[PDB]
């Protein structure tokens, strides 16, 4: 399902990267940052946006993106709640969604996105 | 950090293997440190082969080859007596896409998904899926695998292969067929995901397998009416998406209460729900009907949360609520959202052609609108009372004189141009001031947009065609400027307007007719919902969202004239 | 002319701030996190010239730097200054503290500052490139540790 | 100082707090009678300084902590003072004594710290009281003191012109210092002086010469070399003088920075000699393949300032360049994007009637291999300038040319698609001999429209489409199936495009009306003209009822139109000709 994660600060720089299977480069969030570019504000950005060979389903919160690669068809709530409960789950063992917290502990972040994700299909 | 990690020392191996996840979390080039990590993908501590089996995960497929000098280590990598570590050993070798690896890929496909843990299964579940993106030519025995994976009790398996059946073999319904009780009684202690991607499945299931509403297509919809209340957006938008498909109309809007529900949730969760709930309102109205004032729009949400809102109410309008809504409309076009304000008058002109009644009740609405100060409500303020002028084509003077004047101060092209195409229209019941129209673009064509240039080839075109008496001079003047004009779309237009009209020496039959075909009373607009379209595409997938038939869409048939025979599937 | 001398770890945490030009120490502060910024997102295979920001008194001047371990080391310079010339006094300038401090990590350039503002004074001079012959530079240090030895 | 290091890191999340408690100790510390406290609070406020806090509030102390007679202590209060005061603060008039007791001092070291101080002194009013007495240190005994000494003028120079007036004598006597760092000094300060007012030196050359004849340590001639090219401009002939040791620099350079540098300031100087002597060219050869050696190393900052010099040279010099070829085709697949950047303007530079397609090939080739949206967009930009320079002056097989513009049609998410059908309009109407290529691919892309749809966003792949229906409508003639692209171009998938595609859809949809109707008159089929006017009279109201105003239009004025031409035709009218009249 979710393929690979971007996260990406409000500046609009790739803030982290992690990646599940075969690795799409970077240059799948130019895309993600033209909407943002088209939108109003970090709130005008829809959540599912079309790539030629991909789809980036997005969510903001905590003055943060959750960008996620989807290549197959995917139900959109599925990744968009999916997102929703990493982000918690990042709140709940930091104990605040921020910058500086996953840029101190990136080897937790990616320990916990193993976790939660494993070849595409959540569990836990 | 090449010599650091080739140190006896496990500590500083498990540092460094820390930087280098830190630095692939920054996105660098590590795949010329594969040589050094490869070496101590046997260490004994649990630690730095999780961070190395990271590592191995993450550039298996950059450096191919020295993976391949190694493929003995993941040989004696998926017997590790820990489950993660057979997991991770069977996923680096999945990444690995040389067209040789294929039959030790099998091998170990066939023994993961016999062996008993249930974390390596789904596992395996997702090495059919890598094997099946890598060679399609094994799906026989990829589909036997799965056909022994499916009648596995377990659910944290079932999800993942529920998936990989579906992504490897759509086609073989059989396989399902045999354990649909297995999975309904599951679907209640499935964890969610699967529970979405199941009920997913299920759908599809049952609109191939079932005549309208057996009760095998009772059963489906007895055990997933509970998570009706789940809190996963997904599971109820895929519960609701299973009730608009497969049950009776008569019992499938008691979802109306849950879908309503999941719009006190984020912006993200109800843009999709927003989606969804706009394309189920054209179909069946009566069952959004009572939720309404629900669907109100909030100053909070923003533009495109509150655009679909606006669609959802358009959908719900009735001659018994159409005032109420009309009231309402008014309240939002003066709002300080200006793409919003554009949606409201939108709005207003969509709920004109579905209550024909207030045609002139939504009009007083806009006509008085458009002496707002602001520039774009003034832009499309016209653009809608254009439709709805058109629909009804009576002398509506009292409406239209007011525009004339205001196109002087009019500068979004799409704007201009419909003031010119009413004053076209319309130009035998405004004879006086339609000819100074023309006149007044006509010095200003060649800063117009592309656009509005060829409503004045088609204004200029109408003008002469009645009034040819005083018009002629400047019908010739703005078909010539836009005859060497850059757009070729506007030579072509000039090449064929110019032709029907001027060349009184050629006049043959069909130029005879011209004033016929320009001044033809014009058709109303079929205008449509933009989620009509998503008639064809099933509720809570991507294809809908997109309105684009999605690589790997799963397309749902007509409900069969006769059910297949039950008696097989018990 | 060095308009100032920055040096900065892989996450932004200051090592050395050593300026050339009167600037308030706010614009000092978000003076470094902008070079950071503008440095750390490129990769180990980019180029090390990057254009200067706005508030090193705007494009005229450069952004020079190089990555040693985890540390940067960046050199603001205007358009006058030799960019490989640059480069090689930092690559001095980094061997300086490689074997003044015997081996130097960047837990030297934590406890240790004044000793590297006296490397660089010893090495630049307010902008001018002062001593470039690395062993009478750490000859010299040394013979100054040696009066602090004796006094 | 370490205690407030090991402070400072255990209290990441409190760092406003601590640090507010060690101001208020080290306010406490600094007033204190002992110099020793007074020097450690000073580290504490220089680390401080480098935390970002204000250093201003305790300039008083630093001087207090400066005054001591130990050394130890004078170091750390001249780094604090160094880093504290400013042009603003008065304060700095207390540390006259001091400075002028360490100033005048024959201690070589003491005066060296003082003089590491006063680099950051440097006001008017003091160079103005000062540059007396440095005047003098100018020529002091021990040489360390006068290699900070210099310098210490350079500053005093820029704030004290009244000193430069006289002392710049002084400093042309100081450039033969017989102690190597001292003349090194002397010569950067000169340097520095020089790129001012560079006509005050032009006199001087001839002791920069013997200096770079003399001179063996590398920066030195860094320096001097680049400032050579700054006068070359000024006055040639010191240029013309200084090729041929230029020549032997860089036969004789070992570094590569420093050879840099020297092919760089030769390419300088032989722009300023070409005024008149074109008799260089062995120079210009050796100088490229000077930044050939340059640019083959591995390490990306010298590839990137020897190609960038290579530019310079191509604006100067391409004959030799344009040999290049593979060279900067290599290049190109760096990671880094200024440097490739640079080498697409190379190729933009060098690109010939002769080489075009090869360098277009290899583009292209990485415009697959190319990833990012913006980067595409800028590559099939550049493709297409260097294609199109000059009216397309240096492509003479225009079908490869059609061919890679339908090519770069298969880069989806292109924000330059209007660029793409321009082009494309442009070459199908400006060359006749490629009208029918142009058409069978335009009419092949037309049939996969239903492929090309995917993209309905503005600038896209739609004017692409647009492009494909104009010159498939205007040159039908040359069409091989026309029946077919009508038929495919009245397909109900086009009716999810902008306005302007369905509407020059539609335009030219009746053009090819009118010419298939011409060829099945001529030939006399009445029933296949009847079928074909069936079929568009059926097709057409499925665009009548769209809601964007032109298409709108447009398609019921034609949809009305086909409909009395139907109803000629039950009449036995030979409307054909009228009908290819109305777009001939």
């Amino acid at each position: 399902m979710i393929h690979s994660l971007f996260l990406i600060n409000c500046s609009g720089d790739i803030f982290l990267e992690k990646h599940w299977k075969s690795v799409v480069s970077q240059s799948v969030c130019d895309y993600f940052f033209e909407a943002q570019e088209k939108a109003a504000d970090v709130e005008n950005v829809p959540p599912v946006i079309s790539t030629p060979h991909h789809y980036l389903i997005s969510i903001y919160r905590d003055k943060l993106f959750f960008v996620s690669v989807i290549q197959t068809e995917v139900p959109p709530l599925f990744v968009i709640e999916f997102l929703h409960r990493v982000a918690d789950t990042f709140q709940d063992y930091f104990g605040e969604c921020s910058e500086a917290a996953i840029k101190d502990n990136v080897v937790i972040v990616y320990e916990l996105l193993e976790e939660m994700l494993d070849n595409g299909f959540p569990l836990a | 950090l090449k010599q650091m990690l080739e140190s006896n020392k496990d500590s500083a191996k498990l540092d460094a293997m820390k930087r280098i996840v830190g630095m692939i979390a920054k996105g660098k080039n590590a795949s010329e440190l594969f040589p050094a990590v490869v070496k101590n993908v046997a260490s004994k501590n649990i630690e730095i082969k999780k961070l190395v089996y990271v590592y191995l995960v993450r550039y298996a497929e950059e450096q191919q080859d020295l993976a391949l000098l190694s493929i003995s280590t993941f040989q004696r990598a998926l017997k590790d007596p820990n489950q993660l570590i057979r997991a991770s050993a069977l996923r680096v070798l999945s990444s690995i896409r040389v067209p040789i690896i294929v039959p030790i890929m099998m091998l170990a496909i066939k023994e993961a998904s016999a062996d008993l843990s249930p974390y390596v299964r789904k596992n395996a579940a997702h090495a059919i899926q890598k094997l099946y993106s890598l060679d399609p030519e094994q799906k026989e025995m990829l589909i036997e695998v799965i056909e022994k994976l499916l009648k596995d009790k377990s659910t944290l398996v079932a999800g993942s292969v529920v998936m990989a059946f579906e992504e490897v073999c759509p086609d073989r319904i059989d396989l399902i067929h045999k354990n649909y009780r297995k999975l309904c009684n599951l679907l209640v202690d499935v964890e969610e995901w699967g529970q979405v991607v199941i009920i997913h499945m299920l759908t599809r299931y049952a609109r191939t397998q079932f005549v309208s509403p057996d009760p095998d297509h009772r059963l489906l919809i007895r055990n997933t009416k509970p998570l009706l209340q789940s809190r996963n957006a997904a599971v109820v938008m895929a519960v609701a998406q299973l009730y608009w498909h497969i049950s009776p109309k008569s019992e499938a809007g008691i979802i109306s209460k849950s879908l309503v529900r999941l719009l006190r949730s984020n912006r993200e969760v109800q843009y999709i729900v927003l989606q969804n709930i706009a394309t189920m309102s054209i179909q069946r109205k009566g069952m959004f009907e009572p939720y309404l004032k629900s669907f109100y729009v909030r100053s909070t949400d923003p533009t495109m949360i509150k655009t679909l809102k606006l669609e959802i109410l358009t959908n719900l309008a009735n001659e018994a609520n159409i005032s109420t809504l009309l009231r309402e409309f008014q309240t939002y076009v003066k709002s300080q959202d200006k793409q919003f304000a554009a949606a409201t008058i939108q709005t207003i002109g969509r709920c004109a052609t579905n209550i024909l009644e207030v045609t002139d009740t939504c009009l007083n609405g806009l006509v008085c609108l458009l002496s707002n100060r602001d520039e774009i409500v003034v832009a499309e303020s016209v653009v809608v009372i254009k439709k709805l002028l058109q629909m009804q084509p009576a002398q509506h003077g009292e409406i239209i004189k007011h525009m004339a004047k205001l196109l002087d101060s009019i500068t979004v092209p799409v704007a201009r141009a419909s003031i010119l195409w009413l004053i076209g229209e319309n130009c035998e019941r405004v004879p006086k001031i339609a000819p100074d129209v023309l006149r007044k673009m006509a010095k200003s064509f060649t800063s117009e947009d592309d656009l509005v240039k060829l409503q004045i080839l088609n204004l200029g075109a109408k003008l002469y065609l009645t009034n040819s008496k005083q018009t002629k001079l400047l019908t010739q003047y703005i078909l010539n400027l836009g005859k060497y004009d850059q757009n070729y779309d506007i030579r072509d237009r000039t090449r064929f307007i110019r032709q029907l009209i001027v060349p009184n020496v050629k006049s043959g039959a069909l130029s005879k007719y011209a004033k016929k075909i320009f001044l033809a009373q014009k058709p109303a607009p079929l205008l449509e919902s933009p989620f009509k379209d998503r008639d064809h595409f099933q509720l809570g997938t991507l294809s809908h969202t997109l309105n684009i038939k999605a690589t790997g869409y799963l397309e749902l048939s007509n409900w069969p004239e006769v059910a297949p025979d039950p008696s097989v599937r018990n | 002319m060095i308009k100032a001398i920055l040096i900065f770890n892989n996450h932004g945490k200051p090592r050395l701030s050593k300026f050339y030009q009167p600037y308030s120490e706010d614009t000092q502060q978000q003076i470094i996190r902008e070079t950071f910024h503008l440095v750390s997102k490129r990769d180990e295979n980019v180029c090390n010239f990057l254009e200067g920001g706005l508030l090193i008194g705007g494009s005229d001047n450069k952004l020079i730097y190089r990555h040693y371990a985890t540390l940067y080391f960046v050199f603001c310079v205007d358009s006058s200054e030799s960019e490989l010339g640059i480069l090689d006094l930092i690559q001095v300038f980094v061997e300086t503290l490689d074997k003044c401090f015997e081996n130097v990590c960047e837990l030297d350039l934590i406890f240790h500052v004044d000793k590297v503002h006296n490397i660089l004074a010893e090495m630049v001079m307010g902008g001018m490139v002062l001593e470039t012959n690395m062993n009478e530079i750490v000859t010299q240090i040394d013979a100054q540790n040696k009066l602090e030895k004796s006094e | 100082l370490q205690d407030l290091v090991r402070g400072i890191r255990n209290h990441k999340e409190d760092e406003a707090k601590y640090i507010s408690q060690c101001i208020d100790e080290i306010k406490q510390e600094l007033k204190q009678d002992n110099i020793a406290v007074k020097a450690n609070a000073v580290c504490k406020l220089t680390y401080l300084q480098m935390l970002g806090y204000d250093i201003s509030w305790a300039a008083f102390n630093i001087i207090e902590v400066m005054s001591a007679s130990k050394f130890t202590f004078k170091r750390i209060g001249y780094l604090a003072a160094s880093q504290s005061f400013h042009e603003g603060t008065d304060v700095i008039m207390l540390t006259t004594n001091q400075i002028r007791k360490d100033l005048s001092s024959p201690s070589q070291y003491d005066t060296g710290v003082a003089l590491t101080g006063l680099s950051c002194f440097v006001t008017p009013d003091l160079a103005r009281d000062l540059a007396n007495d440095i005047m003098t240190l100018m020529s002091h005994t021990k040489p360390y003191i006068r290699k900070k000494a210099v310098l210490i003028m350079y500053k005093v120079f820029l704030k004290y012109p009244e000193s430069l007036r006289p002392a710049f004598p002084r400093l042309k006597e100081k450039l033969e210092d017989p102690d190597p760092g001292v003349q090194s000094a002397a010569v950067n300060v000169i340097c520095e002086l020089a790129r001012r007012n560079p006509k005050n030196y032009l006199s001087l050359a001839p002791l920069f010469f013997k200096l770079m004849t003399s001179s063996t340590n590398n920066w030195v001639l860094i320096k001097i070399i680049k400032l050579f090219g700054a006068l070359t401009p000024l006055e040639p002939r010191l240029g013309k003088k200084l090729i041929e040791p230029l020549t032997n620099l860089i036969h004789s350079t070992s570094a590569m920075s420093l050879l840099y540098e020297c092919v760089n300031t030769v390419i300088a100087v032989l722009i300023s000699l070409s005024s008149g002597m074109p008799n260089h060219s062995a120079s210009i050869q050796l100088c490229v393949q000077k930044l050939r050696i340059l640019i083959e190393d591995s390490d990306q900052n010298l590839k990137y300032l020897g190609l960038l010099a290579m530019s310079k040279i191509l604006k100067t010099h391409p004959k030799s360049v344009q040999s290049h070829k593979d060279l900067i085709l290599q290049c190109l697949d760096d990671k880094d994007e200024s440097i490739r950047l640079r080498a697409l303007d190379l190729l933009y530079g060098m690109v010939s009637k002769k080489n075009l397609m090869e360098i277009v090939k290899k583009l292209m080739t990485h415009v697959d291999k190319a990833e990012g949206t913006t980067y595409r967009d800028e590559l099939l930009t550049k493709i297409i300038d260097i294609c199109s320079q000059s009216n397309y002056q240096y492509i003479t097989n225009f079908e490869w040319y059609i061919s890679i513009l339908v090519e770069l049609t298969r880069l989806e998410g292109t924000r330059h698609g209007h660029l793409i059908a321009a082009q494309m309009l442009d070459v199908a109407i400006r060359v006749k001999a490629i009208r029918k290529f142009a058409v069978s691919q335009m009419s092949a892309l037309l049939d996969s429209a239903h492929l090309l749809a995917s993209s309905t966003q503005r600038n896209g792949i739609c004017e692409v489409l647009y492009a494909a229906a104009w010159i498939c409508g205007e040159f039908s003639e040359h069409l091989q199936e026309p029946h077919h692209t009508l038929e495919a171009m009245l397909r109900p998938r086009v009716t999810t495009l902008p306005g302007h595609i369905q509407a020059v859809y539609v335009q030219n949809v009746v053009k090819l009306y009118a010419s298939i109707l011409q060829q099945k008159e001529q030939a006399g089929e009445a029933e296949g003209a009847q079928a074909v006017t069936q079929l568009m009279v059926d097709r057409l109201p499925q665009f009548v009822q769209s809601a964007d105003l032109e298409v709108q239009e447009r398609a019921s004025c034609i949809l009305q139109l086909v409909k009395h031409i139907q109803k000629l035709q039950a009449k036995d009218v030979p409307v054909a000709e009228e009908v290819s009249a109305l777009f001939a």
